[PDB]
């Protein structure tokens, strides 16, 4: 609930292999939201996207609602985030630009697949940590 | 700064409410917009240099 | 009592376990990549792997790191009987299959 | 063919020199 950053639903315009097998750079823009356009790359062996589908993009923090430093998963019957979600990816939001006056882009990279989300009003909501989880169900 | 309608306080102020924040009357939204955008710390400038 | 067989890094070692480097002799990928196979089968492992630091040495370095439920010494004993069970299956099916035709 | 040569034969060749 008080965890998500970002919310939308998106219609996929273009999906294009560039000298790739199983990352695809969609294009889509954003129902009702006519100013709202995204760029992503997914692994579409995973999360197969073809041309004109409805996505329901959102960006979250802490994912699931001891000094060991590794990543650990949480248990298998854990009542958190990303069970109503097919595609999830873990990234960080390192780049914040300007496009015009009172329209920004926020840009994620997922381990190098990179998001590049562009918008006006979400200044109290995205921010550059690296708490961010993107979550795609089709 | 100032594209956002607030003021660019490029050059220091010289009036007497100068010891008053300059970002009292933008309503909390610009000021973290600007924020999200272009945040300069003073530990960031010293490192730098 | 093979005291020179296995030995615990104690310079690639975490304070009370849960992370250390064994360095086995005169072995290599066959019992390294069964038993990194066989160990990351174990819920608890968080990291399993092996390297031949030279080809010139009878050598292999094992890796593993687990969470805090137990350490990386019992995770390698897990994984060594594991391994035995497993080779117990594959025998008993060889020769049953063997003595069937 | 078909018939164990484990079970009636001692490996001692399997033993570590």
């Amino acid at each position: 609930m008080s965890n998500t950053l970002f919310d939308d639903i998106f219609q996929v315009s273009e999906v294009d292999p560039g000298r790739y097998n199983k990352v695809c750079r969609i294009e889509a823009a954003s129902t009702t939201q006519d100013q709202c356009k995204l760029t992503l790359d997914i692994n579409v062996e995973l999360f197969p996207v073809a041309a004109q589908d409805s996505l329901t993009v959102t960006i979250a923090s802490s994912l699931n609602l001891s000094a060991t430093r590794s990543w650990r998963p949480p248990q298998a019957g854990d009542r958190s985030l990303a069970d109503d979600y097919d595609y999830v990816m873990y990234g960080t939001a390192y780049k914040f630009e300007e496009v015009s006056k009172d329209l920004i882009a926020v840009y994620y990279s997922f381990g190098g697949l990179l998001m590049r989300l562009e918008g006006n009003y979400r200044n109290l909501n995205n921010l550059k940590q690296e708490n961010a989880y993107l979550l795609i169900r089709r | 700064r100032k594209s956002r309608g607030m003021l660019g306080l490029l050059e220091p102020p010289a009036k007497e409410l100068q010891g008053i924040d300059p970002d009292e009357t933008v309503p909390d939204n610009v000021k973290t917009s600007v924020s999200q955008l272009y945040r300069i710390s003073e530990k960031s400038v010293r490192k730098f240099l | 009592p093979d005291r020179e067989k296995i030995k615990l890094l104690t310079q690639a070692t975490s304070e009370d376990g849960t992370s250390a480097s064994f360095q086995i002799v005169e072995e290599d990928h066959t019992l390294g990549n069964a038993l990194r196979y066989v160990i990351m089968k174990n819920p608890d492992v968080e990291f399993c792997g092996y390297s031949i630091p030279h080809p010139s040495e009878n050598l292999l370095n094992i890796r593993i790191q687990t969470y805090g439920e137990t350490t990386a010494v019992d995770a390698l004993q897990k994984g060594l009987k594991d391994l035995m069970d497993l080779c117990d299956v594959v025998e008993s099916k060889f020769t049953e299959k063997i003595k069937s035709m | 063919v078909s018939r164990d040569t484990w079970n009636t034969k001692n490996m001692r060749s399997l033993e570590p020199p």
